[PDB]
């Protein structure tokens, strides 16, 4: 490791036996530049700027995950089949900008210390589940090898909201509350 | 795309410099050289990224601007006469880069100092004609068959004079070329 | 290198479907399939890594492949056509990539696809004795072999002096020659030379033999022509010395 | 709860003073245990835990595997930095500063990059949240206090917001 | 000019 001017992951490669599933994404200074939809075989950049000027071949991703799948098989045997331990994630909710009644905003649900990277994050306007207006990031890497994931909800401030998180490291599902 | 000379002749014992162009090489691209002996399958020679590389087989000199390269073989024998492909591959791999192009035919003949060109007719143990002892830099009708200059057995260690054959079942053995 | 491939030689009719096997180097996990044609050079077809498919090139829909659990691969070419007559190479790699790793190739399959299996002919081989002139002029003597009228050019020429194969003074045509170049199904010619010293030839107890190994049809082959079956065989011609 | 075996590979570049110092580290990780790594500073593969020797011993025994991972400093690090230089590193984003009592909070919302300097005009009896990350290339930072002058690399003249 | 990327090394069978 280091404490350098700019830290970049040109390949957060991820693959797990459960599913099975995997993730390929590049990061710069702790933010996600793009992930690759492994089933759609399409490089999905995360800023318009990047979409206008940067190109990455999804094939390099699919190749890399093929290696992880094999690699995982040998390390499973060598580790005498040592399974991943579930972590207890922490959840924070906050707004992209200060709240003004009748001014469009975005709620931001930070799910932190995710391991394994398998999670449900679902928003709640009162008791009801919000289907539309939701977006999220991929699992972003932490130097302690766990992940964080941020979910977003565009909303109109009115006269309550809940971020509902399901994870194997929790007993019951966790709901973090937020009101204006 | 890479571009290479079509054909190349060099004498036995001597160093050979095989050229290759690739002006649009990328920063993620490696240069690969493969050979393929006539009957046999192809085989790896060397690969590189920048400056110079040498393995127990050959040497590879990539240009300062990386837009050309040279496969160098320090000593060449009949066993080095083969086709030489020059390939750009991404260090990571993938489809576009696996396919070998046309390559270069590297001919290795012995240095004949003073040729003795002659035509000889032969009896059947029906007859055939033979053109032999001629220099390298010479290139060789309806019912008259002429073979192109022969290629030596790589495992040959003596009587290494090249020759061509012209026959017909029709035939003026003198008037052939 | 340690890449095995079967069958070495293959002759089939049009419309038919055959399958090429290949076992890669033991340690290796990748297999590549290649097609070398006179007109296309050495073309990449399909790659398999660790069982599942990895990279496709210009494989036709008429083509199919897969890599089995024990890591060997098969390649099936369906509705065979004239133009499919080519040299088919299997390759092997330790890892998924060949960008920084070397590729180890197999012997390859020699596949000819003919209009009718009737066009298959074994060669006629003749040995021609060196001239009195070459002996008087160069003090050297050159025997010439001639293998004629065979189809296809699945043929190996070897020179034999007194039961032990020779390589010195051996010089042979690069490719066999088309006897009737007009025809797509033309029969082939091929010539070779053996140059030995005059005193070696002038030995009457010296036995020279030009061997030509022809790769033809197998036991399991329906043959319905008046002439003999053009199976895999060694057709040979020989000559002795003279003083 | 369902059983799971996790694999991670982290190809990381480290840039200092432009590229006057470049360094790469690739990390092979079983679940959360990094077991083998390649540091461009060492130049060979090394086992991080007793889970690594078989992998590292085997990787150093292949010249091809060594030279290629070594080369990734040019073909991954140096190669991508030029493309960062064109894009990421020119992404200057103007922050938004307002003041709201709760203490009078000087929240500074939506800016890029991270380097920022918020101070109260010029006493110090303050409290400030860590540098919050939105996950979409903007940062939040609320600077509580029991005129707010905010300095960010993107602003020519520094932003000054009175009470 | 496309993006470069690291490639993981094969674990040994
Ligand atoms: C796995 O099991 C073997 C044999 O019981 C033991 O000696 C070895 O230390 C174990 N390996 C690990 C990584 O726990
Ligand atoms: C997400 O919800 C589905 C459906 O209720 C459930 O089966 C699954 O286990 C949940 N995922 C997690 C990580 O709890």
């Amino acid at each position: 490791d280091i404490v350098a001017d700019h830290v970049a992951s040109y390949g957060v490669n991820l693959y797990q036996s459960y599913g099975p599933s995997g993730q390929y994404s590049h990061e710069f200074d702790g933010d996600e530049e793009f992930y690759v939809d492994l089933e759609r075989k399409e490089t999905v950049w995360q800023l318009p700027l990047f979409r206008r000027f940067r190109r990455f071949d999804p094939q390099f991703a699919l190749t890399n995950i093929a290696v992880l799948k094999h690699n995982l098989n040998i390390v499973i045997k060598r580790s005498n089949s040592t399974a991943a331990t579930n972590e207890v994630p922490e959840v924070t909710v906050f707004s992209k900008s200060p709240v003004t009644l009748g001014q469009p905003n975005t709620l931001i649900c930070l799910v932190d210390n995710i391991f394994p990277p398998v999670v449900n994050i679902t928003w709640l306007s009162n008791g009801h589940s919000v289907t539309e207006g939701v977006s999220e990031t991929s699992f972003l890497s932490k130097s302690d090898h766990s992940f964080f994931k941020i979910s977003y909800l565009t909303f109109l401030p009115s006269a309550i909201y809940d971020c509902k998180v399901e994870h194997w490291g929790l007993d019951e599902p966790l709901l973090k509350h937020w009101e204006p | 795309k890479t571009t290479q000379p079509n054909s190349m002749e060099s004498n036995e014992e001597e160093p050979v410099h095989l050229p290759c162009n690739h002006s649009t090489i990328s920063g993620t691209d490696y240069i690969h050289w493969y050979r393929q002996l006539p009957s046999q399958g192809p085989e790896y020679v060397i690969h590189g990224l920048t400056s110079n590389v040498n393995n127990r087989m050959a040497s590879l000199a990539i240009a300062e601007d990386r837009k050309s390269s040279t496969l160098i073989l320090h000593r060449a024998t009949l066993r080095d006469a083969a086709v030489y492909y020059c390939i750009l591959r991404d260090g990571r791999g993938g489809a576009d880069g696996l396919t070998f192009g046309k390559g270069t035919h590297l001919i290795i003949q012995p240095y004949i100092q003073n040729p003795d060109p002659a035509v000889y007719q032969l009896r059947d143990s029906k007859s055939v004609c033979l053109f032999t002892d001629f220099d390298s830099q010479t290139n060789v009708d309806s019912d008259v068959y002429i073979t192109d200059k022969c290629v030596l057995d790589m495992r040959s260690m003596d009587f290494k004079s090249n020759s061509a054959v012209a026959w017909s079942n029709k035939f003026a053995c003198a008037n052939a070329f | 290198s340690g890449v095995t491939q079967t069958p070495k030689h293959l002759i089939t009719a049009t419309g038919q479907r055959v399958t090429l096997r290949c076992s890669p180097r033991s340690g290796d996990l990748s297999v590549y399939w290649y097609q070398q044609s006179l007109d296309q050079g050495l073309q990449f077809l399909i790659q398999y890594y660790n069982g599942e498919e990895r990279a496709k090139g210009n494989i036709l829909e008429r083509f199919s492949a897969q890599q089995f659990p024990d890591l060997h691969s098969e390649l099936n070419l369906s509705s065979l056509e004239l133009g499919d007559s080519a040299l088919y190479f299997c390759a092997s790699s330790v890892a998924v990539s060949a960008g920084t790793y070397e590729q180890y190739f197999g012997p390859g399959t020699r596949l000819t696809v003919t209009e009718d299996l009737k066009n298959v002919f074994p060669p006629e081989v003749a040995v021609f004795e060196p001239s009195e002139a070459e002996i008087s002029h160069t003090q050297k003597a050159t025997l010439v072999c001639l293998a004629t009228g065979f189809y296809p050019d699945h043929v190996e020429l070897s020179w034999w002096v007194n039961g032990k194969e020779v390589h010195s003074g051996v010089c042979t045509d690069p490719q066999p020659l088309k006897e009737q170049p007009a025809l797509n199904d033309s029969r082939y010619a091929l010539s070779s030379r053996l140059r030995v010293s005059a005193t070696f030839w002038q030995n009457p107890r010296n036995h020279f033999r030009c061997q030509v190994q022809f790769y033809g049809l197998s036991e399991n082959d329906e043959w319905t022509q008046d002439r003999a079956k053009p199976v895999t065989q060694i057709v040979s011609a020989e000559a002795w010395g003279r003083a | 709860s369902p059983e799971d075996f996790v694999y991670q590979f982290k190809g990381m570049c480290y840039f200092t003073n432009g590229t006057e110092r470049v360094r790469l580290v690739t990390r092979y990780i079983y679940n959360r245990e990094e077991y083998a790594r390649f540091d461009s500073d060492v130049g060979v593969y090394r086992a991080v835990t007793p889970l690594g020797p078989p992998a590292a011993e085997y990787w150093n025994s292949q010249k091809e595997v060594l030279e290629r991972t070594r080369a990734e400093l040019d073909t991954v690090c140096r190669h991508n930095y030029q493309l960062e230089l064109r894009t990421t590193l020119q992404r200057r984003v103007e922050p938004t500063v307002t003041i709201s009592p709760s203490l009078l909070v000087c929240s500074v919302t939506d800016f890029y990059p991270a380097q920022i300097k918020v101070r109260w005009f010029e006493t110090t009896g303050v409290v400030s949240t860590p540098l919050i990350r939105n996950g979409d290339w903007t940062f939040q930072i609320l600077v509580m206090l029991e005129t707010c002058h905010v300095e960010h690399p993107s602003l020519q003249n520094p932003i000054i917001v009175e009470w | 000019s496309g993006e470069g990327s690291f490639q993981p090394s094969q674990e040994n069978p």
